């Protein structure tokens, strides 16, 4: 699927979801 | 889910819901992998002792909720899934009678590549579990909860089931504050991390089983979806 993992209310709009924030950190350490 | 939270609208597109066709009962979750094809736990299909066999006019899936109700066409289960023991090679594919129209609330996950493991199959990273499963040991709306992925001899140890190379374990260590697991109606469904290289959701896991519902010192177990992407690949051809 070459669309696939972009959400169309999310991704496709640059809104990021409520706890996104959370997973990218535990990222760094 | 245990310990989550309502989740935004639109924020799992590709969350499918197996419901029994006869009495109507939520099953298990699932995921949307393309148009056509739908991925699970296999035991969600089939578990012998439970007296489980389901066919493809038993279920019937809910995608968006808007919301498409669809009749599966074939289902595959992995030959050597291991029911007796461990749940080992817990995976089945679903094929929708037809492609699904997609939309902003009905979109697909991606399957992740050698790169993308790599670079999100880490301890302490986090991912992201999703269901309509019991809150305790009903939800209204979807629930999502945010568990870190835990190490290998961790699990190993929090259990006496044989732990296989095919699954991993996640969740958060007694004391470590936050809480949260999947429960019973949850599994099937996705364990989905997001990637830093393409800004692109994958399917990492799919909710397998646990030692009951968010308890201290246990872990849900989850089939590793990289390792059997072969055979996900294998039965499209
Ligand atoms: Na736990």
């Amino acid at each position: 699927e070459a669309d696939c993992g972009l959400r169309p209310l999310f991704e496709k709009k640059q809104v990021q979801d409520q706890t996104e924030k959370e997973l990218f950190e535990s990222y760094i350490e | 889910i245990v310990e989550g939270q309502d989740a935004e609208v639109g924020l799992s597109p590709w969350q499918v819901m197996l419901f029994r066709k006869s009495p109507q009962e939520l099953l298990c979750g699932a995921s949307l992998i393309s148009d056509r094809w739908v991925l699970t736990a296999a035991h969600c299909l089939l578990y012998p002792p439970w007296d489980k066999n389901f066919t493809v006019d038993d279920l019937l899936v809910r995608i968006g909720k808007v919301e498409k109700i669809s009749m599966l066409d074939k289902i595959y289960i992995h030959p050597r899934y291991n029911w007796k023991e461990n749940l080992d090679r817990d995976i089945a594919l679903l094929k929708l009678k037809r492609p699904i129209e997609l939309s902003d609330y009905i979109h697909p996950v991606c399957l992740p590549d050698k790169q993308t493991a790599a670079k999100l199959l880490h301890a302490g990273f986090k991912g992201r579990v999703t269901g309509w499963g019991n809150r305790r040991e009903q939800p209204s709306v979807l629930q999502v909860v945010n568990l870190p992925l835990v190490e290998r001899p961790v699990c190993k140890a929090s259990t006496r089931i044989r732990i296989t190379d095919n699954m991993f374990c996640a969740g958060y260590k007694p004391g470590e504050g936050k809480r949260g697991d999947a429960c019973e109606g949850d599994s099937g469904g996705p364990f989905v991390m997001k990637s830093p290289y393409n800004n692109r959701w994958y399917q990492m896991g799919i909710v397998s089983w646990g030692e009951g519902c968010d308890r201290d010192g246990k872990y849900g177990f989850y089939t590793h979806v990289f390792r059997l992407k072969k055979w996900i690949q294998k039965v499209i051809d």
